[PDB]
């Protein structure tokens, strides 16, 4: 054997091994989610409070591409760091020359291609982390998911890391119960929820709730931050619902 | 990232076998058979069309390939490894000598290119040899009619007549049983059809059968009119027709 | 094991040895303590000698007028990162004449630290360091780790033994927070906190290393007699 | 120099004159303007002679090794597009007035290529110093739906417009017709008008007439 | 040259003279200067006729490459690509371009791009030597949301006199119709257009 | 990375050998003999042609001797693909000399330079060495006549007589025992045929398993000439020799 | 400061029955100043031969190219390049330094050994080939060789009579050029053999 | 054995990474289907999406290279976007360079030369996947090719790829030497879909729904995908026949 | 830089450079020797563009000295001239050519025969029996082309010169200080003294 | 220098 | 050059 220990080999099945590695430093990551809705996407995301003298609201997960794109992402954080580094080039590229803000699928294959390159040669590491995706273009709503292998696809809803079967499970409800659609402002509660009740798979140190949403009516098709208010009654309806 | 493999993957082992160059001649050896016979007044080169599946077009793969309008290449080993050293070929006929002397190269002198080509695949980095054996039959108006066998390791001999592949050894025993210096190209391609039989075990027709000739000047495949010193190319490819026609006389 | 040979190659779990490895560096080094106000950032670093006849091994690093770290781990890597860090500083001013913002030099450090894990040939940082500095938006102290990961605290300590100040520091979390326009009572319990790292070994005059920025102080390093008021 | 494309119903006829110049002086009095892109694509040169010469070559050699490798006889766009993508790149420093001609898969086609890399459809066009002769009578003479026989008469004396009015022009007519489904037909000197006539006198000289210093045999063997 | 593009109620027209001259002999007196550079986006072509196909034939490779991933692009996207060319390569470049497209969310578009390489969006556009002799009789006639026939009618008359006054334009007047219908040419002679 | 996968093809064995260049040598020793003869009016190169068949064309074949200038030829042991790369550098080496002295390059610079090549390859690139060994035959006016042989070490030495290639052994050794200084090119072509009849692996030397070359100053008054023998002319001086 | 006018000097090459003749002066000057008389501009690769007027350093430097690039021919082909094959490399050779020219008039004469057909070319700086059934010009004086060679010339002459024929034409051209003259040679080309005859004229 | 790791030869002469790269071809567990008209060439391949949290339209393994070319892929979708992005490149520069649209077959070709280069260079991996290319091409007329991880190419009267492929494969063999002919002799591409689904039905022993299946049609200058409404409209043809 | 010139004689060559070095309205020196010596019997004298003509001439004589150590063996007069007018044939296409004009006084050991090569900064390079640079040839190769013999000895050859360097003195507008005259035969190179 |  |  040894087809483990050099990336872009394939073992005799025709599995590249180095990539299903990657996959358990992700699966190992805190959970992470998107919701799409009526007329855009909800991002959120579980932040481990390893310590008291972490300062709260100032370690933010969630990263923004251009001005309509959310990105979050589950396993080694700085690899994330790394692709939305790239992103936000591919993104400043297309509107540099096209003149129009780069569309969500457009961008989805621009992550893809670049993570995909990464499983071509044994020269560079595959990337250790299941990013979520998505905003708002000229075509409506989008969100994507997409994998250490370069494997990517649009999504109803998308769960990674440790609690990703728990927030599955969850998601997987709300699109059998609201066929017609989920509005804007709904899916940040639901997001809450699904967080507090994924946060059961990993609930030795308790956490801090960080959500972000595009909406074309709410956020007027620009990717922000729930803040004040707006995530104290998002915290408060999953609170609720828990117990 | 970048091509890190800047060292040789082909080395000397200690019995002073160049390894990657023999498994190389092993892959030649599991290829299909083709043959190559010199006549008087002409060349034959010939193969079977190995049929990957019957509803595979075996007219669109191509194993007889013009190098020049008067050089024909045939090959044993990988077929991919073949199509792109036709490609390499074909531009280094142009590059490296048309373009300077505004003519085709001899057989001899395009031979030595296809050559180097391979052995540098033998000692460059980061690159395996190539897995093919090829026959080049040709003609020039100061060396005449010639047929050369390359071989992975970049070697290449001038033959009478051989063959290469899976039923080699055989086809060379029946080929020096046949072949005289008095054969003329009628004769040659009458032997290169008994000597492919043997090979062959399925369909032996026009179908199946793929075969050249560097023969006679073909005006009438030049494609214009009205320069007397250009006459048209001495390749030509036997019709799927002309071989059935010669099969019946067998 | 099989899979520690560069920082290119994951192992069955999804670890990077190459980089845990460097993190094994830091515990290694001396301790390093980092705490904040809302007025002030403090730095305390135990420096350590090869012996009696031997200098102090300098930890604390000036990167701007409002920003340093202190280091713990391999000192050649820290004068490479704070170097940088000097010119990402050195940018923003001439460019955008702008104090470069204490949160964009953690990022700038992650990014940079992130390219070595992944790139064949390279190799992880073997350091890990505490920016302190004072911007628009009050007093910071960051944590760098140099698998990339930058966390920001109101106090933290990295080093041998650096969990007796963490655990000090978590329980006087409340206590040192608001000491608010007091330079000296905060470096105190910056002393104090360092002081729960020590076994055998006491605070001398040219063993301690303390370091301050604040609202109206530019970051400026005390060593020799002037950290003998604290002792 | 003079050079005609004539479109008719069936193909395309290009022609040109036999005249090289080095400034006033006549360096060749039947020189071949007509090149051989491919067997059924046929080029027109007027510019630095030079020039026209190597970019015909070069492209033609591109077009070879395009059509092996597609196997497909190459189309008269393709010639156009690549010598205009390499005239364009130079900026006009390749001096080369092209009429491009030809009949290939698509049909019949005509089209000129400055030396700055502009391109030009037509069904009837010319270049060189003698253009504005030739187009005189082409702009005369031309209609829809031309013969063979027809545009053969009309791209000579397009031509011969050239060789008598313009004195960058003269010598002989050269004309090579493409027609659909046929082979190509290349007419070197399809007209000779410029014969020149008996000289006075025979200026052979008596042997001995020059003055020697020495003898050698050169060895021109190994 | 004489080049215009007018929106219009139901898209946009692009209108060109057919004259290509090298000083005063006109090299080519039947030229297409309408251009396409994607289904339903052309362009009008003025100023070094080896610039402009260079430029246009990049466009289209461009658009060609855009449309195979991301679908059909916006003329505001196809006006973008022109500027990219034309800014970034000023100082080598003479080529005043009028781009004009049919979206069915936007209807009829029309992007000027000057020598500069700077881009205005205008609801018609007239450029080429023969635009300076328009520029009274154009602005007076021009009106918003006109129908075909007073928009074919408002660029006839216009490039008549563009032709008349200016010696570097003439010959045919070539027409591109751009609706939700399709592409229709039009194309109108001498004996029409002279006696307006 | 790709570390794993590098032979490391310039580095020494704990003793102080180059084991690319020692096993390169091992390669070599199995290619057809090739002999060198300096006489004092000319020099000889025979080479046996390895296990030859009945339909390989004789007469427009070139495995062994090889034409550098109108002054130089080389014997080859090894790979001819890998020899022929070395022969093109060494031709355009010699017109180099040419265009910028108008000089024929003497046969010492030539030999170092291809040598130096060779050397390169062993010590920097991290690429095999060239499984080649050469006999370089040559005059020029200031050493005259000159043998020479380079292996793929790039070391080169100069000899009266040598052998590369296999049973070296065995042929140095029957050299050594008929040369002598005062021979002349007719005595030693002899020389040349009687040892590698003796030393070849095949039943009985035969022309169609020989190349043979001689530089003798046989041609018209103080000037070389190069004869690259054909078949036929192979078949008469077996003959004559009374091997055939 | 004009290149090809600096050295002067003249090359003419013509054709008769079964022979070919190639001829130029020995002058080699600083324009007004005459420094060799002995500079000759004929050269020969094997039985193909070679004229070069033009700047006197590119002369020397095309030689000396031309015989490393037929030398290395011979090698590889096993046989001494044709006329036709030899003006197709010169053409290649010139054109390769198309924005940087060697300041020449190159002249090509010869006899194909296969075909025995008489065969002379010509070419400008930039490559371009002038192939000639009857003559071909080249130098300072090239008016003037146009003139004698296009009234003198008549086809199928012997060897002897073109000898006299060509040295006319190029003696009285010369005489009417100051930077052409200072001596004469003449090549007379047979099958397989060649007479060089040094003419005398005029020493000023 | 780093033979087996990297694209050098085994001593019996093989290429193990390309025969691997062949075994990641079936990964995706999909069948395709591609047969020709008179005036169109309908490729149809198998449409599985297992999540209920995926979005059903953005899982494809169906590409539009160019306006003429469609191509449909057996492997992972990353190596499949990879092959994808780099033949609608290709397709493009071609346009642009040569002033006409690329062949079906020399995309093949060009394509089968890149995967060649993967196998004979060591630092690049063969991609896991099998290209399938359809056109109407203006020259051949209706045209299948298909390139794979070893680089060899060649063109199809009709052909499949996946895991049961030989069943697909031995069904149009029985149908071609019944018609005698090289292709489905039907006027209308609606029909000849038909056929196309009918004989995959047959062949895999399976129903399908208009969610269960993705349909490519290349006619003379233009190649489109069916919609799950022009798919349901062609399977309640077969039903009521 | 100006005056040199060059006389092949019979069992010699004589080369002869003025001394003067000027530079404005100021003769800076006037004992400048405008040669070296490139091997043991090849001598090279040098006029033109200030700097480049001394920077090229150790150049030139650094690569024949190299050769000579390498090969353990003098390199012909021929051999030399060629090698130098090649390094001017490349120069003159360059960014910046060297401006040097040069004469190359060898006696040929193994042909037994003394060879003057006259090469100016172009690379046109010829063989003469005497040669000059600059304006001297103006009135030199007319007074030498009367006077000179082919089969004159050493002493005739210098007498030659001393009316060579008289009609300078007489007729050139420039002082150049005369001349330093050295001899290159089969014993080697050696300097006139008094002249 | 064609011009439109 | 010559033209033509
Ligand atoms: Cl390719
Ligand atoms: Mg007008
Ligand atoms: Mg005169
Ligand atoms: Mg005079
Ligand atoms: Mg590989």
């Amino acid at each position: 054997t040894g087809y483990d220990l050099s990336n872009s080999v394939f073992s005799p099945d025709g599995r590249n091994f180095q990539v299903e590695y990657a996959v358990k430093a992700v699966e190992n990551g805190t959970t992470s989610i998107g919701i799409k809705c009526n007329d855009g996407v909800v991002f959120a995301v579980e932040k481990l409070i390893t310590s008291k003298l972490l300062v709260p609201q100032k370690n933010v997960k969630i990263q923004v591409v251009d001005r309509h794109i959310g990105c979050v992402y589950s396993g080694l954080i700085p690899d994330g760091r790394h692709l939305v580094n790239r992103g936000r080039e591919e993104a400043a590229s297309f509107k540099k020359l096209y003149k129009t803000p780069i569309p969500i699928p457009a961008f989805a294959d621009r992550l893809g291609q670049y993570v995909q390159a990464h499983t071509l040669y044994n020269s560079v590491r595959p990337f250790g982390v299941s990013t979520i995706f998505g905003g708002v273009d000229k075509n409506g709503a989008h969100l994507y998911m997409l994998e250490p292998s370069g494997s990517y696809w649009g999504y109803k809803g998308a769960a990674t890391g440790k609690g990703r079967q728990s927030a599955k499970a969850e998601l997987e409800k709300l699109v059998d119960h609201h066929p017609e659609g989920l509005s804007a402002r709904e899916a940040v509660k639901q997001a809450a929820k699904i967080i507090y009740l994924a946060h059961e798979d990993n609930k030795e140190k308790d956490f801090e709730l960080e959500i972000s949403w595009c909406s074309l009516s709410e956020t007027n098709g620009l990717h922000k931050f729930v803040k004040g208010d707006l995530l104290q009654e998002a915290i408060d309806f999953a609170q609720k619902e828990i117990n | 990232m970048t091509d890190r493999y800047s060292f040789s993957l082909t080395t000397f082992s200690p019995s002073g076998k160049l390894g990657q160059i023999d498994y190389a001649l092993t892959a030649v050896k599991q290829g299909v058979t083709s043959l190559g016979i010199k006549a008087t007044n002409g060349v034959v080169i010939a193969t079977e069309k190995k049929s990957s599946s019957p509803l595979a077009m075996s007219e669109t793969l191509s194993k007889v390939s013009l190098l020049t309008p008067d050089i024909g290449a045939v090959y044993s080993g990988m077929g991919p490894d073949y199509r792109v050293l036709v490609d390499k070929s074909r531009k280094v006929a142009h590059t490296s000598y048309k373009r300077i002397y505004g003519e085709y190269p001899p057989t001899k002198l395009l031979v030595s290119e296809v050559a180097k080509i391979m052995q540098e695949a033998t000692q460059s980095g980061g690159v395996r040899p190539f897995g093919v054996s090829l026959l080049i039959a040709g003609h020039d108006e100061f060396n005449g009619f010639s047929l050369y066998q390359v071989d992975p390791s970049g070697s290449y001999f001038p033959w009478k007549a051989t063959a290469i592949g899976k039923g080699s050894v055989a086809a060379k025993t029946f080929l020096e049983k046949r072949w005289n210096d008095e054969l003329e190209l009628e004769d040659a391609i009458h032997i290169a059809l008994l000597t492919l039989k043997e090979s062959v075990e399925g369909e032996f027709n026009g179908d199946t059968i793929e075969l050249a000739i560097i023969g006679d000047e073909n005006p009438d495949l030049l494609g214009y009119t009205g320069i007397p010193t250009d006459k048209g190319p001495r390749f030509r490819k036997l019709t799927s027709q002309e071989i059935n026609d010669r099969l019946e006389a067998l | 094991n099989n899979y520690d040979g560069d920082t290119v190659t994951f192992s069955p779990t999804g670890r990077l040895f190459q980089v845990e490895y460097a993190l094994e560096a830091i515990k290694q080094g001396s301790v390093t303590v980092g705490l904040r106000s809302n007025t002030h950032a403090v730095l305390v670093a135990l420096k350590r000698n090869a012996d009696e006849l031997s200098s102090y091994q300098k930890k604390i690093i000036k990167c701007d007028e409002h920003m340093g770290l202190s280091l713990a781990g391999l000192a050649p890597d820290a004068r490479v990162l704070s170097n940088y860090l000097r010119q990402q500083c050195n940018y923003s001013s001439l460019v955008f004449n702008r104090k470069l913002a204490v949160e964009r030099a953690g990022h700038l450090l992650c990014d940079k630290a992130q390219k070595n894990t992944q790139s064949y040939g390279g190799r992880p940082y073997g350091v890990g360091l505490l920016i302190i500095g004072y911007d628009k938006s009050g007093a910071h102290l960051l944590e760098f780790q140099p698998s990339g990961n930058v966390t920001e605290l109101y106090g933290t300590a990295i080093g041998a033994r650096s969990q007796g100040a963490k655990t000090y520091l978590e329980r006087t979390l409340d206590t040192f927070i608001k000491i608010d326009g007091n330079p000296d009572e905060l470096i105190k319990a910056g002393v104090e906190a360092i002081s729960q790292s020590l076994r055998d070994e006491s605070l001398t005059v040219d063993n301690l290393s303390i370091a301050i920025v604040g609202k109206d102080t530019p970051f400026t390093i005390y060593d020799g007699e002037a950290v003998a008021k604290y002792i | 120099t003079t050079i005609v494309g004539v479109k008719f119903n069936n193909g395309v006829v290009i022609a040109a004159d036999t005249r090289s110049t080095q400034g006033p002086i006549v360096a060749d009095k039947n020189c071949a303007k007509l090149h051989r892109i491919s067997p059924k694509i046929w080029c027109a040169g007027a510019g630095t002679a030079a020039d026209t010469e190597a970019v015909t070559q070069l492209i033609g050699s591109n077009i070879e090794l395009h059509s092996l490798y597609t196997s497909r006889e190459p189309r008269v766009v393709s010639a156009l597009q690549m010598l205009k993508q390499h005239l364009f790149k130079y900026q006009g420093h390749i001096g080369a007035y092209l009429i491009v001609a030809g009949v290939d898969p698509t049909g019949s086609h005509l089209f000129s290529i400055h030396a700055h890399g502009s391109t030009d459809v037509g069904y009837y066009l010319s270049l060189g110093s003698g253009s504005l002769a030739a187009m005189a009578v082409l702009e005369s003479h031309w209609k829809q739906d031309l013969t063979k026989e027809e545009a053969i008469k009309l791209a000579s004396d397009a031509i011969q417009a050239g060789i008598w009015n313009d004195l960058g022009s003269g010598s002989n007519v050269d004309v090579c017709v493409m027609e659909i489904g046929k082979d190509a037909e290349y007419l070197r000197n399809y007209l000779t008008p410029n014969v020149r006539e008996e000289k006075q006198k025979s200026y052979k000289f008596p042997r001995g007439t020059t003055a020697v210093l020495k003898e050698s045999i050169v060895n021109i063997c190994d | 040259t004489s080049i215009m593009a007018v929106t219009f109620k139901d898209g946009v027209i692009l209108g060109a003279d057919s004259r290509t001259t090298t000083g005063a002999y006109i090299a080519n007196r039947v030229t297409d200067k309408l251009t396409r550079v994607h289904d339903k986006i052309w362009c009008c072509r003025s100023g070094s006729a080896a610039d402009t196909q260079a430029i246009a034939d990049i466009v289209q490779y461009h658009l060609e490459l855009y449309t195979s991933q991301y679908g059909t692009p916006s003329t505001e996207t196809a006006a973008s690509v022109f500027k990219e060319l034309c800014y970034e390569n000023k100082d080598n470049l003479t080529a005043g371009i009028i781009v004009a497209g049919y979206d069915d969310k936007n209807k009829g578009e029309v992007y000027t791009i000057p020598l500069g390489g700077s881009v205005h969006k205008l609801p018609y556009a007239i450029a080429g030597s023969g635009s300076t002799f328009i520029y009274g009789y154009c602005d007076k006639n021009f009106r918003e949301n006109m129908s075909k026939e007073e928009t074919v009618d408002f660029i006839k008359h216009s490039l008549s006199q563009a032709i008349k006054w200016d010696g570097s334009s003439g010959g045919v007047i070539r027409m591109v119709v751009l609706t939700a219908a399709g592409v229709e040419r039009l194309i109108f002679y001498p004996d029409e257009y002279e006696q307006l | 990375g790709s570390r794993r996968y590098d032979s490391r093809t310039t580095i020494f064995s704990p003793e102080g050998r180059l084991y690319q260049v020692e096993y390169a040598l091992e390669s070599i020793s199995h290619a057809g003999t090739a002999i060198g003869i300096m006489a004092s009016d000319g020099i000889v190169l025979a080479a046996e042609r390895k296990v030859t068949s009945t339909l390989l064309e004789q007469d427009t074949s070139t495995e062994k001797l090889y034409k550098l200038n109108d002054k130089i030829a080389v014997a080859v042991a090894g790979l001819t693909a890998d020899a022929e790369i070395l022969i093109n550098t060494a031709r355009i080496h010699a017109q180099n000399y040419l265009k910028t002295y108008n000089e024929d390059i003497p046969v010492e610079i030539l030999v170092r330079r291809l040598s130096d090549i060779k050397q390169g390859y062993t010590q920097h690139g991290g690429l095999r060495p060239f499984g080649v060994s050469f006999i370089y035959a040559g005059y020029d006016d200031r050493y005259g006549y000159q043998l020479y042989t380079s292996n793929p070490s790039g070391n080169y030495t100069g000899w009266k007589a040598i052998s590369v290639g296999a049973n070296t052994s065995a042929a140095q050794t029957l050299l050594q025992m008929d040369y002598k200084d005062d021979m002349k090119v007719d005595d030693a072509i002899e020389l040349a045929l009687k040892t590698l009849s003796k030393t070849t692996d095949s039943s009985a030397l035969t022309y169609d398993r020989l190349e043979f070359a001689t530089i003798r100053k046989g041609a018209n008054d103080g000037e070389v000439y190069q004869k690259i023998f054909k078949p036929q002319e192979i078949k008469d001086i077996l003959v004559k020799t009374g091997i055939t | 400061s004009d290149p090809s006018s600096i050295n002067g000097g003249i090359v003419v090459a013509m054709t008769g029955k079964d022979c070919v003749a190639i001829a130029c002066d020995l002058r080699l000057g600083s324009q007004s100043l005459g420094v060799s008389n002995k500079f000759e501009k004929i050269f020969h690769y094997g039985h193909v031969f070679l004229g070069i007027t033009g700047l006197a350093t590119d002369v020397t430097t095309l030689n000396e190219m031309f015989r490393y690039k037929t030398n290395l021919y011979k090698l590889k082909e096993e046989r001494a390049i044709e006329p036709e094959t030899f003006t197709q490399l010169v053409s290649s050779s010139l054109y390769e330094r198309r924005f940087g020219p060697y300041f020449v008039g190159p002249v090509v004469a010869g006899i194909n050994s296969k075909s025995g057909k008489p065969f002379i070319a010509g070419f400008d700086l930039i490559g371009c080939i002038d192939e000639a059934k009857d003559f071909i010009v080249s130098g300072t004086a090239s008016d003037q060789l146009f003139g004698m060679c296009e009234s003198l010339y008549e086809p199928n002459l012997e060897p002897e009579d073109l000898f006299e024929t060509i040295s006319q034409a190029l003696l009285n051209a010369a005489d009417r050029d100051a930077l052409s003259g200072w001596g004469a040679v003449v090549y007379i080309i047979k099958k397989d053999e060649v007479v060089k005859r040094y003419l005398k004229m005029r020493q000023d | 054995g780093y033979d087996r790791h990297i694209t050098i030869f085994s001593p019996e002469g093989r290429l193990y990474q390309v025969e691997y790269a062949f075994k990641a071809t079936n990964q995706t567990n999909i069948n395709s289907l591609a047969v020709r008209g008179k005036d169109c060439t309908v490729v149809i391949s198998q449409k599985k999406v297992p999540d209920k949290l995926l979005d059903p339209t953005t899982v494809s393994y169906i590409f539009c290279i160019s306006r003429t070319i469609g191509m449909v892929v057996n492997g992972p979708i990353p190596d499949a976007r990879n092959a994808a992005l780099r033949a609608k490149a290709e397709a493009a520069e071609f346009r642009y360079k040569y002033g006409y649209d690329m062949p079906c077959d020399v995309l093949a070709k060009r394509m089968a030369n890149l995967s060649q280069i993967y196998t004979q260079r060591a630092y690049m991996r063969p991609l896991g996947v099998i290209l399938t290319f359809v056109s109407v091409d203006e020259e051949l007329g209706p045209s299948i090719y298909k390139t794979d991880p070893a680089g060899y190419y060649v063109g199809y009267k009709a052909t499949a790829t996946g895991p049961k492929q030989q069943e697909i494969t031995t069904n149009l063999e029985n149908h071609f030497k019944k018609s005698k002919i090289d292709h489905i002799n039907e006027e209308s591409w609606e029909k000849v879909v038909e056929f196309a689904i009918t004989h995959m039905i047959d062949a895999l022993g399976t129903e399908f729904s208009k969610n269960d299946l993705e349909v490519g049609v290349a006619t003379k200058d233009k190649f489109f995908t069916l919609s799950a409404e022009n798919i349901e409209e062609r399977l309640v043809a077969i039903a009521e026949q | 830089m100006d005056i040199i010139l060059g006389i092949r004689v019979q069992d010699s060559v004589i080369l002869a450079s003025s001394k003067a070095v000027t530079r404005g309205i100021s003769v800076l020196k006037d004992s400048d020797d405008k040669t070296r010596q490139l091997s043991p019997h090849t001598l090279m004298s040098f006029a033109g563009e200030a700097g480049d003509t001394v920077q090229f001439a150790e150049y030139i004589q650094a690569n024949i000295q190299l050769y000579s150590i390498r090969e353990d063996y003098e390199l012909s007069p021929q051999a030399v001239s060629s090698f130098v007018r090649q390094e001017l044939a490349k120069s003159i296409r360059s960014r910046r050519p060297y401006q040097v004009n040069v004469l190359i006084g060898g006696y040929d050991k193994k042909k037994n025969k003394p060879e003057l090569y006259q090469i100016d900064y172009l690379g046109t390079k010829v063989e003469l029996p005497y040669g000059a640079h600059g304006y001297s040839g103006f009135y030199t190769f007319s007074l030498l082309d009367h006077h000179y013999r082919p089969d004159m000895t050493t002493e005739e050859g210098l007498d030659l010169l001393k009316l060579c360097v008289q009609e300078l003195e007489k007729r050139m507008p420039m002082d150049f200080k005369g001349v330093i005259v050295k001899i290159v035969d089969k014993d080697g190179i050696r300097q006139v003294d008094d002249f | 220098f064609l011009w439109x």
